[PDB]
């Protein structure tokens, strides 16, 4: 059923498929800890909007040049356009997880990413800055750890996973390096 | 207020003529008593307003005479309309194991101007 | 009396329905968590006007060519029946909270939905931007999350409900895709 959600990722148009239970059983029966794995997954998402909002805000937090004027995230339109960027970048990490293997994340997303940005004229090594704190972010989530939310989960160990996303995170950066 | 309802055979697939555009129209109502309150469920037929309708083009026009996006030769990268698209994925944990779902879909990525 | 709902919606010769305070108990009684599901239902129904109209807004402000000539929601004609099918689908998934269960939702609504739109011409890109904006609207009031209402209920967990309602609105995208 995998390739269903794979064929839904790369037909290059809208498209929507879901889970019923009898599949369910065959995807958990695939998976490796998919019980921790979808609970990891759901952490991420469940709180994507706090995360990508705080991470391009933090950018600017200790870069105040981005909003300065002519700066990249100055006039509305540019910063909702970074905000966007930064929500796609994650989302395609979360389904990178949800599927266990980074080629989508490469051929979709960070395939082009690097002449795209240099073209348009947007700071890569600031970009890196953002991407590095929403690891910061993810990895807190999945250990729930995060200061001002804890979540509810059945007892157990997640850290593989939580170095699983680290990986993800780490190939944005080397690609727009 | 007439209005030019599409040829029949075209969604013959649907639903018959009779029963098209028909849907549930249920309301709900509060009240302390347990053996006052009451739920109500019917059919009606949604007819299109052509007022409201009217209205909703007039307030779109500013997203009209806003620009789209900028483009270049880099597009080679964003082959079809995945353009600023990526995927969206539901994850639903409930009381029971067989109702469990989850989806993946992929989609456009927009930011709401309240953020 | 549950019965009496299911045959009305697939229009059935009765004019209407009603539930009485024994009956209604009754159907609480029938329907597990009914309290909260009858909560949820009125959260979504009391405010499908505004639910829809922003919907369909948010869908041509992601894409402004279906209101240029040649564009489906382009002319007053066109544009009436697109909120209308928003209407119709926002009422059926509705119905499929209060029942709780799908097998209206697709058998009276979705089988055949996906030829009528090919026949008619519906670009499906628009319309998946339609219903998603339904579900992030409904997870949002049933969740008591929404920006800028809050609703008054005892205080508790719907993440159950609200995920609930995001399967049936999965189910419609991934029907007219
Ligand atoms: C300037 C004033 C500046 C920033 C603005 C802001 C950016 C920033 N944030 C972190 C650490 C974290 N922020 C997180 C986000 C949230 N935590 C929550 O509970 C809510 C739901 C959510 C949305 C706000 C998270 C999860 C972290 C990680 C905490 C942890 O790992 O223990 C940082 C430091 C991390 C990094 O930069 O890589 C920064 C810079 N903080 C500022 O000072
Ligand atoms: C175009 C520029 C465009 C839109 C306009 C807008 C569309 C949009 N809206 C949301 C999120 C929500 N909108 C809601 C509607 C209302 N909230 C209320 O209190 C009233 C009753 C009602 C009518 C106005 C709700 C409840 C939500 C969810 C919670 C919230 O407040 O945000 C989205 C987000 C959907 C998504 O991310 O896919 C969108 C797109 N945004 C635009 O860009
Ligand atoms: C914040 C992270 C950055 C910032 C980002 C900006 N990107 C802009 C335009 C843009 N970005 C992309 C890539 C994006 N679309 C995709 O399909 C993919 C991968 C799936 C991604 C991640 C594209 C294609 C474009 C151009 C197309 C468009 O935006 O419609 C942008 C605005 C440029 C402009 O308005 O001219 C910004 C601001 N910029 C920064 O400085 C911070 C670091
Ligand atoms: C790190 C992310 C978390 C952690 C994760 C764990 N979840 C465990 C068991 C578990 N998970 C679910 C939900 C899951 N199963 C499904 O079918 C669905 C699909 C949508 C998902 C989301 C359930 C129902 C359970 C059972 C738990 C129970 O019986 O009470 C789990 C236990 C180990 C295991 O089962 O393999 C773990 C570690 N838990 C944590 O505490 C951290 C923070
Ligand atoms: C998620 C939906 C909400 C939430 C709602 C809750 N309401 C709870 C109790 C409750 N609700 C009603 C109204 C409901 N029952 C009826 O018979 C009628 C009539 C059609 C409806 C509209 C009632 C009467 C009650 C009982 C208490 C009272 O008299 O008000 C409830 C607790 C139920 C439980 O789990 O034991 C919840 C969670 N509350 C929230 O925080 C989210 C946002
Ligand atoms: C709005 C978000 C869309 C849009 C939708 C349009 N649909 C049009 C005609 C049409 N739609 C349906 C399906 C609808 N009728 C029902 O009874 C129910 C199911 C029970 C559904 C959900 C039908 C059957 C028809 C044809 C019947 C009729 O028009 O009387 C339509 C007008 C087409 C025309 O010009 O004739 C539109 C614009 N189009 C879009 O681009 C967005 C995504």
């Amino acid at each position: 059923m995998l390739d269903a959600f794979s064929r839904v990722v790369v037909n290059s148009d809208a498209k929507a498929a879901y889970v019923g239970g009898s599949d369910l059983q065959a995807l958990k029966s695939f998976i490796a800890d998919g019980n921790k794995r979808l609970d990891a997954v759901n952490s991420i998402v469940s709180n994507a909007s706090c995360m990508v909002s705080d991470a391009v805000s933090g950018m600017i937090c200790e870069n105040p040049g981005l909003i300065s004027p002519g700066g990249n995230c100055y006039t509305n339109r540019r910063m909702a356009a970074c905000l966007r960027d930064g929500e796609i970048i994650l989302r395609y990490v979360s389904y990178a997880l949800l599927a266990g293997d980074a080629s989508v994340l490469e051929d979709r997303c960070l395939n082009g990413l690097k002449e795209t940005y240099i073209a348009l004229g947007v700071p890569t090594n600031s970009s890196i800055r953002a991407v590095s704190i929403m690891k910061a972010q993810a990895v807190a989530f999945i250990t729930n750890t995060a200061t001002e939310r804890k979540m509810s989960f059945a007892a157990g160990d997640c850290t593989s996973l939580a170095s699983e996303v680290a990986s993800y995170f780490d190939r944005v950066g080397a690609a727009i390096s | 207020g007439k209005f030019d309802h599409a040829p029949i055979s075209t969604y013959t697939s649907l639903c018959s003529y009779d029963k098209v555009n028909k849907a549930p129209q249920i309301s709900v109502t509060n009240v302390g008593s347990d053996e006052h309150s009451y739920v109500s469920v019917t059919s009606k037929y949604i007819a299109p307003d052509m007022a409201a309708a009217a209205q909703m083009l007039a307030d779109c026009q500013k997203y009209k005479a806003g620009g789209n996006a900028p483009t270049g030769k880099w597009m080679k990268y964003y082959p079809g309309t995945t353009v600023n698209m990526a995927p969206y994925i539901s994850l639903n944990d409930t009381g029971s194991d067989s109702s469990r779902t989850v989806s993946v879909t992929l989609d456009k990525v927009k930011i709401s101007p309240n953020k």
